[PDB]
């Protein structure tokens, strides 16, 4: 409501930003002016600065590009040619190492694997039958827990009757004068509440 | 690649800084080192298995910090140090059993009874005392000499020899046998 | 009064601060009884979480707080 | 009054529960001996067949482990000789490329640095003179700059006194009766507040 007088200070606040609108902004328009004037003075010089030493640099720097990649070059190719000859080595030696350990490995596969076709199956074997026992046992102790359990749940249904049905009722027979009150003390909230945010 | 932790602890005045540096770098002391905290981790081979031993070696002048508390508590086997030319520090082998059953939170902890100074003239306290009282607390008796030598490295083999006793057992215990499991520890 | 310098054999060794001896001095002790020597050896001071590099010619005295670690070069 | 009679039943449930847990843990642990019982009697041959059989296991293993290493050994020799050898040659070439690559590499930075020392030592020179020319602008541009914000700053000063202060006592002004109408309005509130949970 008295928002129309604390907005009225604010439309002279803009007033008063419109004063610095005009001359601040247009003084800011003319150190623009010296700021390009001065960039029309520094740009144009450093412009051709930079044009003036960017040929020579380039040209320095091709001179250099030409000595590395010459050099690279007197490099590269025979060093590729001498890797090549020691990697022919180092591969003859691979082929040479790897044929008789790769045989070999086979064969200590062979001697691992077999084994473990005479270890492992055996052993699964017999798991087979400690595993069958053990699982005889969880079905004979398991089996009968299924009867415990159900006769607990029972035992539970019937705990939970004397819950399910008297305290739910009594529960029931709170929850009616609770509500009734509750409601009271809410409608009175309510209409208390609008006669002071009216 | 087994590394064990070892604590020695004792009096101020037993020399462990010596009886530790004797087995690192084998060179004996003469100065009065002001040990405080300072640990020496070495590698040998123990019963036919190359074990990392890291002995830690604190103050023997402290009252009751919880730094060192802590400390106590990292440590498996502890060697109970003292002169036998010193009956305090036969009598205070208790107050080391008792820290160590406190920090250890057991009293069936490995622990080895470590005489030093044996080739001194002075003797306070005979083997047989000292050994009766190990006896009691069913651990060995070592009688050393970190001035000849005599021992020092047979008190550390009998500790980490305790620990192996200790571990071993537990792992052939009962686990199927279902002793002390529980499920809160 | 007391700091914690650490070896690089992956330890520590507690010293005590004094207004005397220099850094050679205090490490000569921590070096000495790993049978290392301060010619290879650096120590590095603890200045925002970060090591710095400091000198054997230095005094141990305003050590007295921070903690150091010993490297080798 | 609802919290102790809902408790109560909560109480009501944990005696049951206990009435149950006590034949169940009895229960659960017959079941549980019967199962442990009949695990121990097969971790008997269970352990006892896997230790039995890990002897000629690990025999058998560390047999052909033997073979393995021993192999292992007797060529790692010749192939230790064939790298030993073979890295004699590729590191011996490669030294004698090191070497006169190397001093071309040398010779070759030299008036790679050469040609920087007589470019960059003009280029920074001229460089300082365009800075200089950069410098001479910045600070001629700057006084205005600064003199200019300076001037901005008072115009900004001026409308800020005349905001805060009038601007500022008509919002302050405006304050009081709003703030102390809110306080009528939070201490009248307050008494609901209260009045409903209590
Ligand atoms: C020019 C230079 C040439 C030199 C030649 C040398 C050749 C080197 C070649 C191979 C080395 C294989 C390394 C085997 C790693 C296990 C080592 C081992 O036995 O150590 C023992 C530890 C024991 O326990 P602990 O010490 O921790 O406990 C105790 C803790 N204490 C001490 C604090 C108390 O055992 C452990 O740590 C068990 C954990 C094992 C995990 C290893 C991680 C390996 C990482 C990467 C492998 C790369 C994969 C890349 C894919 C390649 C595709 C082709
Ligand atoms: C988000 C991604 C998903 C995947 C999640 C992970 C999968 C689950 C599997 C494995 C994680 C297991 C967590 C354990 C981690 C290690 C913690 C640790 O570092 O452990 C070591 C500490 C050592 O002891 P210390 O050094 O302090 O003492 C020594 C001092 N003294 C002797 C001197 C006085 O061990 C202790 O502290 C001992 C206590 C810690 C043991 C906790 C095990 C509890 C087991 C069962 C409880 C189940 C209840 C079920 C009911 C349901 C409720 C909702
Ligand atoms: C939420 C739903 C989960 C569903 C999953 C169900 C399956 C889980 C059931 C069983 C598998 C668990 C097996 C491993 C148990 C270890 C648990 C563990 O690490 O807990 C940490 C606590 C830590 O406290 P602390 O006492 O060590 O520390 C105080 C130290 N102070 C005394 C030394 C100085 O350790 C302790 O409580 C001590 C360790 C207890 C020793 C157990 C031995 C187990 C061995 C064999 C199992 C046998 C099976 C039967 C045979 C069948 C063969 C087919
Ligand atoms: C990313 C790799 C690139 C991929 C390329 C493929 C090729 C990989 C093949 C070969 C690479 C060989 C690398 C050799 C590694 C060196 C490890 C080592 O020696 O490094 C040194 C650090 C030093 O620290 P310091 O305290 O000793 O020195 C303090 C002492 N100063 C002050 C005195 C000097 O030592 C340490 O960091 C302690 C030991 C290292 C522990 C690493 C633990 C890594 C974590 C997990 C492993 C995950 C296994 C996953 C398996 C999954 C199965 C499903
Ligand atoms: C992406 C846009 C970002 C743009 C903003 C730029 C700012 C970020 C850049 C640089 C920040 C520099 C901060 C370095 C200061 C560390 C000081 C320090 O030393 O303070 C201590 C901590 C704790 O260590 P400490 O004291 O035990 O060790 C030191 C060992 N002493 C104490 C014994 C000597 O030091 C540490 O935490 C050491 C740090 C290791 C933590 C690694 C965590 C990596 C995980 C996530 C980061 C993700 C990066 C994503 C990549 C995207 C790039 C675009
Ligand atoms: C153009 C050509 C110009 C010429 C210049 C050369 C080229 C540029 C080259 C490199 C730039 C990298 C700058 C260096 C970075 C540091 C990294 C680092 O090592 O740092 C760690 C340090 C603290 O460790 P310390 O070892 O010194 O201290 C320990 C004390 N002692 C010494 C006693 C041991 O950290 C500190 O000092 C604190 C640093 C915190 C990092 C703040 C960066 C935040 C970045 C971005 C903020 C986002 C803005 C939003 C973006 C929107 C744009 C529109
Ligand atoms: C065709 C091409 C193939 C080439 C031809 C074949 C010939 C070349 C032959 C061999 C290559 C060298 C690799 C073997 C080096 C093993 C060093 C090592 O372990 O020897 C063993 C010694 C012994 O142990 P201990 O008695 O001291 O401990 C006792 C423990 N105590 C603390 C408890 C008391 O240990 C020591 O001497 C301390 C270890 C420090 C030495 C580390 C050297 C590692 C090797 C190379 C460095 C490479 C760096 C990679 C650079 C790449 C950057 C991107
Ligand atoms: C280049 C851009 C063009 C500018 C155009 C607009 C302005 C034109 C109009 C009038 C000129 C006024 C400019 C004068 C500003 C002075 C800045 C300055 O020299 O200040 C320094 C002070 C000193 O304190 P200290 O930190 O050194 O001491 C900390 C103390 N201890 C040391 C113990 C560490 O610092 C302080 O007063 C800290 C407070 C900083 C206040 C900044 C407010 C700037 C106002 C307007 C800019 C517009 C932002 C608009 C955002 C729109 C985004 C879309
Ligand atoms: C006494 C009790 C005390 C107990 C108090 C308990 C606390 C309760 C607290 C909060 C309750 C609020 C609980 C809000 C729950 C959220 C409800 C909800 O989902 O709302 C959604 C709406 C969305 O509107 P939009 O429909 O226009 O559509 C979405 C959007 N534009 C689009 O294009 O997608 O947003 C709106 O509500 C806007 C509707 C505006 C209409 C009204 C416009 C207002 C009209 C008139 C104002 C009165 C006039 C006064 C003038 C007199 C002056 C003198
Ligand atoms: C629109 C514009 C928006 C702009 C937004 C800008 C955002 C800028 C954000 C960040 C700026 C970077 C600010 C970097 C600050 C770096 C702070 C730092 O290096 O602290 C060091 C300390 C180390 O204490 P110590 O006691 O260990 O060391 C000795 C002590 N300092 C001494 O001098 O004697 O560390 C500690 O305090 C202990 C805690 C260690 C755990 C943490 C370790 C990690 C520490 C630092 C990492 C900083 C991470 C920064 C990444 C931010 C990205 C989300
Ligand atoms: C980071 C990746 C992590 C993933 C790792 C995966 C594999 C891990 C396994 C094995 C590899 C091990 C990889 C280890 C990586 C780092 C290991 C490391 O932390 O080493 C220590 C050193 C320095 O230690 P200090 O104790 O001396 O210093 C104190 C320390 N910073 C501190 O805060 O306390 O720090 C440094 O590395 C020195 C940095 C110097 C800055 C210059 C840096 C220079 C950078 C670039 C140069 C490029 C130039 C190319 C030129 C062109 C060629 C012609
Ligand atoms: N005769 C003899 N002297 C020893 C023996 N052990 C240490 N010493 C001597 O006792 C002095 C101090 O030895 P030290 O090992 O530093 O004692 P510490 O009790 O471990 N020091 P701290 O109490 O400060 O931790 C040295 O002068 C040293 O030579 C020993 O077994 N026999």
């Amino acid at each position: 409501l008295k928002l129309l007088d604390n907005w009225d200070s604010v439309t002279s606040t803009f007033s008063k930003l419109r004063e610095q609108l005009g001359p601040v902004t247009q003084e800011f328009w003319d150190n623009l002016e010296k700021e390009t004037e001065g960039l029309r003075q520094e740009m144009s010089k450093d412009l051709e600065e930079v044009k003036a030493k960017v040929q020579p640099y380039l040209d320095d720097f091709q001179k250099k590009w030409q000595e590395e990649m010459e050099l690279y070059r007197q490099k590269v190719e025979p060093l590729r040619a001498e890797l090549q000859e020691g990697a022919r080595q180092k591969l003859h030696e691979l082929q040479e190492k790897l044929s008789p350990l790769g045989e070999e490995m086979r064969d200590r596969a062979r001697a691992h694997v077999d084994a473990l076709r005479t270890h492992l199956a055996p052993y699964s074997d017999e798991l087979r039958q400690r595993l069958a026992a053990r699982l005889e046992a969880l079905k004979e102790n398991g089996g009968a827990r299924l009867a415990e359990y159900h006769a607990k749940a029972t035992e539970h249904l019937s705990t939970l009757s004397e819950k399910a049905k008297p305290a739910l009722e009594d529960l029931r027979q709170g929850l009616l004068p609770v509500l009734e009150s509750f409601k009271v003390s809410f409608l009175s909230a309510l209409e208390e509440y609008t006669k002071k945010l009216n | 690649m087994t590394e064990y932790k070892l604590v020695v602890v004792g009096a101020g005045g037993v020399g462990k800084s010596a009886l530790t540096i004797q087995l690192i770098q084998n060179h004996f002391v003469d100065e009065y080192d002001p040990t405080i905290e300072d640990s020496y981790r070495k590698q040998v081979v123990i019963d036919g298995e190359t074990c990392l031993l890291d002995i830690l070696d604190t103050a023997g002048q402290e009252e009751y910090s919880a730094m060192r508390d802590q400390y106590m508590r990292t440590g498996e086997g502890f060697l109970c140090v003292f002169a036998i030319n010193n009956t305090k520090s036969f009598e205070d082998i208790h107050h080391y059993r008792e820290q160590i059953k406190r920090v250890k939170d057991s009293e069936d902890v490995p622990m080895v009874l470590v005489g030093n100074k044996c080739d001194l003239p002075s003797r306070t306290v005979d083997t047989k005392q000292a050994q009766d009282l190990a006896r009691s607390y069913g651990i060995p008796f070592i009688e050393t000499s970190a001035k000849t030598r005599q021992g020092v490295d047979d008190a550390f083999y009998t500790l980490v020899r305790e620990i192996r006793k200790h571990k071993e057992k537990m792992s052939k215990d009962g686990k199927k046998k279902k002793k002390k499991s529980k499920t809160k520890c | 009064g007391t700091v914690k310098v650490y070896l690089p054999n992956k330890q520590r060794t507690v010293v005590t601060v004094r207004d005397g001896m220099s850094v050679y001095d205090s490490l000569d002790k921590a070096l000495k009884v790993r049978g290392l020597n301060q010619d290879c050896c650096v120590v590095y001071r603890l200045i925002k979480g970060r090591k710095t590099v400091t000198a054997w010619d230095t005094a141990i005295a305003p050590l007295d707080g921070e903690e150091l670690i010993v490297e080798v070069l």
